[PDB]
């Protein structure tokens, strides 16, 4: 029993972390096989972050303009290319610690684990969700960019996130591992701001199933709702609309507890209208939206405390 | 913006 | 000028079409390199479509239980495996007509081209959209299953759809090219029904841009709307909610016409409240939802009739 | 259903 934000074990990612320096800028890269991956803004005059032209800035660099440091060993850079908002540095040594891995582009509402590093040395691991507005609520100081997010399926590390920047609200933005930003954001020092966010309804419902699986039923009710009438309420409380596909996804959790998904939505609807006051659900004073159904299945017993 |  | 449902040219797909027979069942397969892909229900006693067990049914078959016919040539099947709801038949000849291709899983609202075949010979090509409820509005007679949908990027054929069945409403269901159904549907003869559908709002808006690019402005107005107030109207008319990401996507069409996306949404909102009566938009008496933004860019001039 |  218990339910905690739980991160994947970070071992296989840690063995891939290196330091990349260009000029006076130092940040982290991700050494897989013979390639290190990092934010292209490693090349940038921190004065022309204002309006960088990267193609133009990159052509001015050779191979030996970059230093890759893996522990106390220097890696020789023997090629380089820009892929969207990342650099692909070809080093002379394949990484012996290279896990089986996929690059994956994660979808809003999904979670991943973040291995925060500084100077190519890992300092901490935490969990977070891709918000609907394409930001993460991370914890990042300067020199953290190139820090990565990941999930682990079996022994296979699916990388989904590499860190580029912080926004005026103190939330975070970056790219997939092909260098494609999450959200409408760019790797220039300009006025950009997180869009309005919504609560992830799929996740809230899943976490309400988690509560029941662990043995709490206090928030349930003798009521059901149509999909559509749930959504008039969702909209008013700034929750994402529920879809039939979201209903489908909650299939197993609902089979495991015996609460029909629209029964749970009815209970959600009431939580939003009457509050919780005084009471908690899995410890929480509030309704939690950063656990997917997959995360609930992963961590709870496949047997309900009935 | 703050590039970290 | 003009705007037509326009399908991709079907040549490269046609050269991959074959006939697969098991027992008394004949349908179409897709021969790429040394593999033919078809609906696994090719193996089925049309009496135990009612409750098939495919693993159990497949183990009872050898390699030579299947005949693959390519034109007037027989292909020898030298291996076979079930991948979800498809069969992968290994033949002794690689297809010389094999285009460069990807297998792709398409997302609701997207369109693709359908090459309808019977007995491994192609009979017709049309366009359609993956509906929100995971059905297509196709035109299919018996012996059409294994017929494929596809898009073409350059000279690369991205296959997205292989046809399995028809529903009580006369709409269609199938799988990606890894055999994963679109929608909650199964390849058994049982009671299943298309879920409630919604109109694809992204597509409607895009097609309203197409109208302006071709030279029609009649439906525009001096009004704007918030994202959120558009959606209270969308919901009431059973349109999909508009997202900020959908706003982003309409970026270029809106740049090209000079109409801000929320300006267009305002004009949409009014079309839904006042009707059109008497007037048409690109020929159409009604609001069309089966052209994406990509399809509009593809087919219109990159110069507006101003 | 109608399997085509």
């Amino acid at each position: 029993s218990g339910f905690r934000k739980m991160a994947f074990p970070s071992g296989k990612v840690e063995g891939c972390m290196v330091q990349v320096t260009c000029g006076t800028t130092t940040l982290n890269g991700l050494w897989l096989d013979d390639t290190v991956y990092c934010p292209r803004h490693v090349i940038c005059t921190a004065e022309d972050m204002l309006n960088p032209n990267y193609e133009d800035l990159l052509i001015r660099k050779s191979n030996h303009s970059f230093l890759v440091q893996a522990g106390n060993v220097q890696l020789r850079v023997i090629g380089h290319s820009m892929q969207n908002c990342l650099l692909r540095l070809k080093v002379d040594t394949s990484n012996p610690k290279t896990p089986k891995y996929k690059f994956v582009r994660i979808q809003p509402g999904q979670t991943f684990s973040v291995l925060a590093c500084y100077n190519g040395s890992p300092s901490g691991v935490y969990q977070c969700a891709m918000r609907p507005n394409h930001t993460i609520k991370g914890s990042f100081l300067n020199g953290s960019c190139g820090s990565v997010g990941f999930n682990i399926d079996y022994d296979c590390v699916s990388f989904c996130y590499m860190h580029h920047m912080e926004l005026p609200t103190g939330v975070h933005a970056g790219t997939d591992l092909e260098g494609k930003f999450y959200g409408p954001f760019v790797d220039r020092q300009t006025a950009q701001a997180a869009g309005t966010d919504t609560t992830i309804t799929l996740n809230v419902l899943a976490w309400l199933y988690a509560a029941v699986i662990n043995g709490d039923r206090w928030f349930l009710n003798r009521f059901t709702t149509t999909l559509n009438d749930f959504n008039l309420v969702a909209m008013k409380y700034n929750y994402e609309p529920l879809t039939q596909d979201h209903v489908d996804i909650l299939g197993p959790l609902s089979a495991q507890t015996g609460i029909a998904v629209l029964d749970m939505c009815a209970a959600l609807k009431e939580l939003l209208q009457n509050g919780m006051n005084g009471r908690t659900i899995l410890g929480s004073t509030i309704l939690e939206d950063e656990f997917t159904p997959f995360d609930v299945v992963r961590q709870c017993s496949g047997v309900t405390f009935q | 913006v703050t590039l970290x």
